[PDB]
């Protein structure tokens, strides 16, 4: 089912990038832009590409594009395969993250709504805050209590937690949330406040505001007070401290309520105005 | 814990300088007035005999109390019915340890020191012999502590099964003490060019309460020991010294 | 590995017969500088030492977590054909690496440059009080004896050691206070020097923590220059932030120099 059509965006990006986007010739751009674009990251390893959005969508019409703006979250597991069936084939310690840019619209803080969970948009405002560049964990190393600490798999999530299924010991899912330091491969993110801009707003009432996290390369480019575009996804936070205004929060029948909020993910950022 | 009470017992009875000997007449005449302690100047035992002070001066947190009952049995030979346990004070002159210089290896050590007092605190009340009764097995018995190491390292057991810490304290027959929880300031005149003076935490037991007005330059022989209290790290202990015998100057 | 021993060998002649500018071995009259100031702590640069064998100058920067221990233990064995009393005092010498030019200011520290041997200036902001360790976790086992062999906790972690079938079966285990040896411990933080600043932004701070000879080389308000290791602090990272794994990282201290 989406294994199906998870292969077809896999296989149709796949042969996007193998063949050209870009029509003009004598005049640079000649012969496959993005296998240019793979070489000069294999002298330097730098591990990204920068592809325009627009050069997706001038293909195939924007036959792919619409999933990719829609259904973006669920498609960055096939789109790494995808690209990992590339290099294997043209290059012989590897992590890819993939950024995408030159969006048509810039949308604002007031028109978000949780309509476009999971799907690709960029936003301008003004950084105020930012934070100190941090380790993340991604991948996991964690044993069990026999000898055996084959741990390279499951629960890489956003919670912190070890896996249940495949027992080293002749045990049953035994005690959890153990990161053993010997293999495991951490990235480097930081958090920073966006803010809107000032000459847009009408009279002044305390405008809105975000917290959006900088995975990846992409750190220390947010300078404190510039305007920016950034990435498409939207992602919501579990978290526990919102309290003192309650609704209809709905619980877990271990109890746990579930209290949700909007966080905003980026992996491409520049700095416009 | 054996027969090193006969090794003590036989110095309290049979040390003796040139004509008149001052152990049994230091415990005479501190009973008649009802003082109830001693004071065992340190250079006469290393005369009478080594291998006794190379005991006390390793680990001296577990045979001072062992003294304290070799006093107690030879006050029994004097007297003959309420006798408490006695005090042990010491006092002796080797060499002043500055403040500033107090490692991590003379944890559980006799040490002297000197400096001034900041302040004092309100007494309390510790327990040396308590009695104890089960809630449902009703089974009396009788906790006698007396070594001292302050927040707890005897504590009740678990069973006499019956439930987690089934014990009660009885406040009804018991025995309390004093503790006075001093602080000490270093001399300003071993100069902290860039630094601020520090400051330690002491305790005294219970014949040294109330000896001392705050400002006095005093020589405070104890022991430096450790506790670990949360009230900031990993695995970080507390310093302070428990004191053993204060020997201040003239008050003038 | 098992391939240490031969590394001790093979550096040991470079504690001897290393010499440079017509005799005068530098570490050979540099044992006879402990002892008549009995500091257990060998200074030993990295030019003297890169320049004869480039193996194990790889060998600092990949892991020297596991590479220091054994270029101390047979520190000891050079001193003692010089002083072969010296079981008695402080029984221990740890090393001083000298210079290695890393990291330029502060901010250079991503993943690339974890657990690796790393220099970085900065200005002291604060400083905590001196405390004792533990660095030896002795039990208070019920069942067994108490004394029950030594154990080591000695990190920033805190080992989670359980006594499972001690005498007879799981005995309940305390920590006492006896017998084991307890070192110093000082945390102190460091901030950006105010000198080298990128136009506008606020300096970053870093904790690190000394260790059992340094404490007491700082005073707030000093140009530091830190030659530390980078780890993974546990123990309470970020504990009501489990949607992030965050982890917090310290500076371990292996050298401290004034401004220069």
């Amino acid at each position: 089912v989406d294994d199906v059509t998870g292969e077809k965006v896999r296989e149709a990006f796949e042969q996007f990038l193998e063949d050209f986007s870009v029509q003009s010739t004598d005049t640079g751009e000649v012969e496959k832009v993005y296998r240019a674009q793979i070489e000069f990251m294999k002298i330097y390893d730098l591990n990204t590409i920068y592809i325009d959005y627009q050069h997706l969508s001038m293909r195939e019409n924007g036959a792919l594009a619409m999933a990719i703006s829609e259904q973006y979250y669920r498609f960055l597991p096939f789109l790494q395969k995808g690209l990992r069936r590339v290099v294997r084939k043209y290059a012989p310690e590897r992590v890819f993250q993939i950024s995408f840019f030159n969006l048509p619209t810039v949308h604002r803080i007031r028109d978000i709504r949780s309509e476009k969970i999971g799907s690709l948009l960029s936003i301008s405002g003004t950084v105020t805050r930012t934070s100190e560049v941090r380790p993340e964990l991604y991948k996991a190393s964690f044993t069990c209590d026999m000898c055996r600490a084959i741990v390279d798999n499951v629960e890489q999530s956003f919670k912190y937690t070890e896996p249940t299924f495949c027992p080293n010991p002749s045990c049953e899912n035994r005690a959890f949330w153990t990161l053993n330091v010997t293999r495991s491969r951490f990235l480097d993110w930081q958090k920073v406040r966006i803010q809107e801009n000032a000459n847009e707003i009408p009279t002044g009432s305390m405008p809105r505001t975000l917290d959006v996290i900088l995975r990846g390369d992409s750190v220390e480019r947010a300078k404190p007070g510039d305007r920016c575009k950034f990435t498409g996804v939207e992602i919501v936070v579990p978290d526990v401290t919102q309290l003192g205004l309650p609704g209809v929060k709905p619980s877990s029948t271990g109890v746990r309520d579930l209290t949700y909020k909007i966080s905003f993910l980026a992996c491409h950022v520049i700095s416009i105005g | 814990n054996t027969e090193i009470i006969k090794s003590f017992k036989n110095f309290i009875l049979e040390f003796r300088l040139d004509s008149q000997f001052i152990y049994r007449d230091q415990l005479r005449n501190n009973i008649l007035v009802k003082n109830y302690s001693l004071t065992v100047n340190m250079e006469h035992l290393i005369g009478y005999n080594e291998d006794i002070y190379k005991k006390l001066s390793d680990e001296p947190s577990d045979i001072i109390p062992l003294f304290e009952t070799a006093i107690t049995q030879v006050a029994k030979r004097i007297s003959i019915n309420s006798l408490p346990t006695f005090q042990l004070i010491l006092n002796s002159n080797a060499n002043q340890i500055p403040l500033r210089d107090l490692d991590s290896e003379h944890v559980s050590k006799i040490v002297r020191l000197s400096g001034i007092i900041i302040s004092t605190s309100v007494l309390s009340s510790r327990a040396t012999y308590l009695s104890i009764m089960c809630r449902n097995c009703r089974h009396t018995t009788s906790i006698t502590i007396n070594n001292f190491n302050t927040g707890n390292t005897v504590s009740l057991p678990r069973s006499c099964n019956c439930g987690p810490d089934p014990y009660i304290i009885i406040h009804e027959s018991s025995k309390f003490i004093d503790q006075q929880f001093l602080k000490l300031q270093e001399i300003p005149e071993l100069v902290p060019v860039g630094e601020m003076p520090r400051n330690l935490t002491m305790t005294c037991d219970r014949y040294l309460t109330n000896k001392v007005i705050p400002g006095t330059r005093v020589t405070i022989v104890g022991i430096y020991s450790i506790y670990n209290s949360k009230n900031s790290g990993v695995a970080i202990r507390t310093p302070y010294i428990k004191i053993l015998g204060i020997q201040s100057d003239v008050e003038t | 590995p098992n391939v240490s021993r031969t590394i001790a060998r093979e550096l040991k002649s470079f504690l001897l017969e290393y010499t440079d500018e017509t005799g005068r071995s530098v570490y050979g009259a540099r044992i006879r500088t402990l002892g008549e100031m009995n500091s257990e702590s060998l200074e030993v640069n990295y030019r003297h030492l890169a320049e004869s064998k480039a193996i194990l100058a790889l060998f600092l920067a990949k892991c020297p977590e596991e590479m220091l221990k054994i270029f101390d233990l047979v520190a000891m064995e050079a001193t003692e054909l010089h002083y072969p009393d010296y079981a008695r005092i402080h029984s221990e010498i740890h090393v001083r690496i000298s210079d290695f030019p890393t990291i330029y200011s502060l901010r250079e520290l991503r993943e690339s440059n974890l657990s690796s041997l790393v220099r970085v200036t900065g200005v002291v902001t604060r400083r905590t009080g001196v405390f004792p360790q533990l660095k030896y976790v002795k039990f208070n086992c019920l069942k067994c004896g108490s004394i029950l062999g030594p154990f080591f906790q000695d990190s920033n972690e805190e080992i989670r050691i359980s006594f499972c079938t001690n005498c007879k079966s799981k005995g309940p285990f305390r920590v006492n206070g006896e017998k084991t040896v307890y070192r110093n411990y000082q945390r102190v933080t460091l901030q950006e020097a105010p000198g080298t600043v990128p136009p506008g932004r606020l300096p970053r701070h870093r904790e690190v923590i000394l260790l059992a000879d340094l404490v007491d080389v700082s005073k707030p308000g000093e140009e530091v220059e830190v030659t530390g290791i980078y780890k993974n602090n546990y123990d309470g990272n970020l504990n009501a932030k489990n949607g992030f794994p965050v982890f917090a990282t310290i500076i371990e201290a292996n050298s401290i120099k004034r401004r220069e």
